[PDB]
């Protein structure tokens, strides 16, 4: 019984739908420089973005300059520019039923939007866990 | 109530002596505030089924008056490499020469006229003096986009560089350069990326060991 | 409450988006805040900014109006907080200022939502997110400053009276190499010995920062508290 | 090394006198400020030449440790072209 998309008896066992960040609307320029005389090229290069429709603000930089050593400088280490992701908390106080709450790196797909998210949103996965497991004092008394 | 707090730059005057403070103390003044406004449990049952406060102040003396700056990060260095020009139309006899310049602008000097005098005297340096420049152009790429300015920046003498204590073998044009700029407005020279004369056979044909001159 | 003589305490919110081109728009075309959603706010003050933290609640999930402000990172908000109080005579004191940062949204439930914004002053807030470095020529400080500045439908910074920034410099190195912009606006004003001013007018609110090298008549004409 | 002429690993227990300004002893000493340091010998010279350091010249001194001080550049001439860089072009080396 490994079922998927929140069948409503986890919506019983929930305390917070904590989020942290979504995604933006908007980046800062990168402008990738390789401070050289006699590199027979552009110098200034703007650091690529694996998504659109996002704009980008005006006349803000990060000039990433690259050091210089006496061997002739090799190219180019191309990083991207870190778009922001999607993280929710969801505190349950204790094991979810109905779901696959062991990691996976797999798709559990999305049709109920009792998460704040977004409802542009398909299909996630699982990434962590914690797990605060203390002693209530009932079974405490007896067993001291 | 009945009071400026309010951040002003000015004068409060003192004769009560409700504060803790000094009695030979003059005019005051307001530098800070703090705000902690929460909501008690009375407001929040209405809203949440549908404040206090406490204010601190920093007062000081206005006789000791200073600016008042945050924390910052003093910053690191960077490297620059460039060329050493002399002028902009040289000639194939003067092609490889050396020039110094005085004031931060296109003009000839000397190693002489400005050696403090401990060393007028014979021909020797002492500390390595300063005002003598280098004329060394820089990649465009690192001026502003609006500048139409050739990008030439201005830089003291490490002698010692392709020398020895006694070697007197200046920086010519047309050498390539690594620069730190350690501070603001503070360039040095280090290290040289460049050469006239290599041997380009194959390390058994030949064995060469030479110094081109002039 | 249980104070005397406190008669009133009523404090707003007005909070405006900021676009791509640094101009304003229109969500009354904001989210005013009221007899307060506030749980806790935090504001310290200083000659040269203001810092601290605001939390708040709304209600519900959802609303389109409610969408483009605090579902996103990197959209920058304005916060413009007036604080009025009558006891007699009455007395406001008012903040503006820029929160947006990049990898950090707050939001709580349990349809009741939870949100935590910051504080800075504009010119720190807009500043902190911009790293350039690069090389000026023949080019004076405060000839630096309004080529980096880009805001006019914001505020404006008044440097006219300073007479030590204006003095040229043949070499300059604008260096920021692991740190941000606003500290070298801070650092070489240090070596400068200048006075930072923040400053709002109650009535309207127009920020205009003050650079000047003593303490003067001047500026104690442009702090006349508008009250009695 | 016993051996030809030929240093390997540039030995210690050679030593530089090095005058240094009489303003970092005690205001008690009265001792004339001479601190000896090791031989870097690859400062004024290559894998071939043996241009040792003469007196008179101007040095900088790292304190790297406690009783160990090093010897890095070197802040002094012998040898300039006194002249504006048009009447002259002098690339000379002065000996002995």
């Amino acid at each position: 019984d490994l079922k998927d998309k929140l069948s409503p008896y986890d919506i019983s066992c929930f305390k917070k739908q904590i989020l942290i960040s979504n995604k933006s609307n908007f980046y800062v320029k990168e402008k990738n420089i390789c401070p050289d005389v006699t590199l027979n090229t552009q110098r200034k290069e703007d650091r690529k973005i694996s998504d659109t429709l996002v704009k980008p603000f005006s006349s803000i930089l990060k000039d990433n300059l690259q050091s210089v050593e006496y061997i002739q400088s090799n190219n180019d280490d191309k990083q991207e520019i870190i778009t922001t992701g999607f993280e929710i908390l969801l505190t349950s106080r204790n094991t979810l039923p109905f779901l696959d709450t062991e990691i996976t790196l797999s798709k559990l797909d999305n049709d109920q939007n009792y998460l704040l998210g977004a409802t542009d949103i398909k299909s996630l996965y699982i990434s962590q866990r914690k797990l605060l497991f203390k002693r209530s004092k009932y079974c405490s008394k007896q067993l001291y | 109530p009945f009071l400026d707090t309010e951040i002003t730059l000015s004068k409060l005057d003192n004769d009560q002596n409700y504060l803790l403070g000094a009695t030979d103390i003059k005019s005051l003044y307001i530098s800070q505030r703090k705000l902690l406004f929460k909501r008690s449990k009375y407001c929040s049952k209405q809203l949440y089924e549908n404040h206090d406060n406490s204010i601190t102040y920093k007062i000081k003396d206005y006789s000791n008056l200073t600016p008042e700056y945050p924390k910052y990060k003093s910053f690191s260095n960077f490297y620059i490499n460039g060329r050493i020009t002399i002028g902009e139309n040289v000639n194939n006899d003067s092609k490889k020469a050396y020039k110094f310049f005085k004031n931060h602008k296109p003009e000839e000097s000397s190693i002489a006229e400005f050696q403090e005098n401990g060393e007028k005297g014979t021909s020797a340096i002492l500390n390595s003096k300063a005002d003598i420049l280098y004329a060394i152009e820089i990649a465009k790429e690192m001026l502003s986009d609006k500048s139409s300015d050739k990008p030439i920046i201005y830089l003291p003498l490490k002698v010692n560089i392709n020398s020895a204590n006694n070697q007197f073998i200046p920086l010519r044009n047309d050498d390539i350069i690594l620069i730190e700029i350690q501070s603001f407005t503070k360039g040095e020279i280090i290290e040289l990326i460049s050469n006239s004369a290599i041997s380009t056979k194959k390390a058994q044909q030949q064995l060469l060991q030479r110094q081109l001159l002039g | 409450g249980y104070n005397n003589v406190l008669q009133k305490q009523e404090i707003t919110i007005n909070i405006k988006p900021i676009n791509k081109n640094f101009e304003l728009e229109d969500i009354h075309n904001s989210l005013t805040l009221k007899n307060p959603h506030i749980e806790k706010l935090e504001v310290c003050e200083n000659i040269y900014g203001i810092n601290g933290w605001l939390t708040f609640d709304l209600a519900y999930i959802n609303n389109h109006k409610d969408f483009n402000f605090l579902l996103s990172p990197n959209q920058p908000i304005l916060l413009d907080i007036q604080i009025n109080d009558s006891f007699h005579h009455k007395r406001t004191t008012r903040f503006i200022a820029i929160g947006f940062n990049s990898n950090s949204i707050d939001i709580h439930e349990n349809g009741v939502k939870k949100f935590k914004i910051q504080f800075h002053d504009p010119l720190k807030a807009l500043w902190t997110k911009h790293k350039p470095s690069y090389i000026a020529l023949n080019k004076s400080l405060d000839d630096i400053f309004k080529d980096n500045f880009f805001f006019d439908s914001l505020f404006s910074l008044d440097t006219n009276k300073s007479n030590n920034l204006k003095i040229r410099i043949p070499q300059a190195f604008i260096s920021t190499v692991n740190r941000n912009f606003y500290d070298f606006f801070i650092q070489q004003l240090e070596q400068n010995k200048c006075y930072l001013k923040y400053f709002c007018d109650k009535k309207s609110g127009k920020v205009s920062y003050h650079v000047v090298d003593q303490v003067d008549n001047d500026l104690q004409r442009n702090i006349v508290n508008s009250d009695e």
